[PDB]
């Protein structure tokens, strides 16, 4: 039986994105925060038009859709970049974009040097557990689905079952074989690379929200629909409204 | 969230 989910996942993948950052400036706070945030928002575009394309996504009601995506862009963005980063330099550097690539110097610089290093580390781990194209794929997609309010969407009932059936997808593609315990290990791992992610969405989370109260003094331009989202619906993450749907405890 | 809005409703 050919196989059609994984088919539209690598057909909707989202190709290379730029941040339009100016490599001829100095490496300044101001400088890369502010490519970082326009590169956001250029992803942002991208993180919508793939999740539309998504199997089910559209039978989801419009707000619980918004909802979805406002919380969740930074887990995906950063799982996908540390693909990128696995991918074109081994992990040796964090590969935001092909005009955004930050060095040593630049982690340092960009002011949170501890987030790139958990980064960097969450980048190895897909060479650490040579994760395949394919559990790549079903991993992110599944991301789209991890994090909700805690008073759930306007039709959780949907959701529940969209968020079991990218499960299962995810269970039917793991890097496995005559050995039942070999697909136990790799299960058990994958869910806990996913879980990974969100402690460092999480801290992300933390340091753009304070650096959009203090950015006219920091002098970091935050482009219109980060500011909404960074403004609204990040606050109800810190805030403990929307949480993070973990595998394991 | 205007602008999210519209990335949504433009082709469906
Ligand atoms: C999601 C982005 C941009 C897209 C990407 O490849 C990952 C990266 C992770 C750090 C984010 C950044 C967008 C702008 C943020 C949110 C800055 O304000 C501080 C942390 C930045």
């Amino acid at each position: 039986s050919q196989p059609i989910f994984l088919n539209v996942l690598e057909a909707i993948e989202p190709g290379v994105v730029c941040a339009g950052h100016d490599n001829n400036q100095p490496d300044s706070f101001a400088a890369l925060l502010s490519s970082l945030n326009e590169l956001g928002e250029r992803q942002l575009v991208h993180v919508v038009k793939w999740a539309k394309a998504l199997p089910g996504f559209r039978n989801l009601h419009v707000d619980d859709q918004m909802a979805v995506i406002q919380y969740s862009w930074m887990g995906l963005m950063v799982f996908a970049m540390g693909w990128r980063s696995f991918t074109n330099v081994n992990s040796r550097m964090l590969y935001f974009a092909p005009d955004l690539v930050f060095n040593e110097y630049r982690m340092h610089k960009s002011r949170m040097y501890s987030q790139c290093v958990r980064m960097r580390h969450l980048s190895q781990e897909f060479g650490w557990l040579q994760i395949t194209p394919q559990e790549f794929l079903c991993m992110k997609a599944l991301l789209l689905f991890s994090i909700i309010p805690v008073d759930g969407l306007k039709n959780q009932k949907f959701f529940d079952e969209l968020r079991m059936n990218y499960i299962k997808e995810l269970d039917r593609i793991i890097a496995c074989k005559k050995n039942p315990t070999s697909c136990s290990r790799r299960f058990y791992q994958l869910t806990k690379l996913l879980d990974s992610v969100q402690p460092i969405a999480r801290e992300l989370h933390q340091f753009t929200f304070d650096l959009l109260i203090k950015s006219h003094m920091v002098s970091v331009d935050f482009p219109e629909m980060m500011a909404e989202i960074i403004s609204v619906q990040v606050p109800k993450i810190l805030s403990g409204k929307v949480k993070p749907i973990y595998f394991h405890t | 969230n205007a602008l999210l809005r519209y990335l949504l409703d433009r082709d469906d």
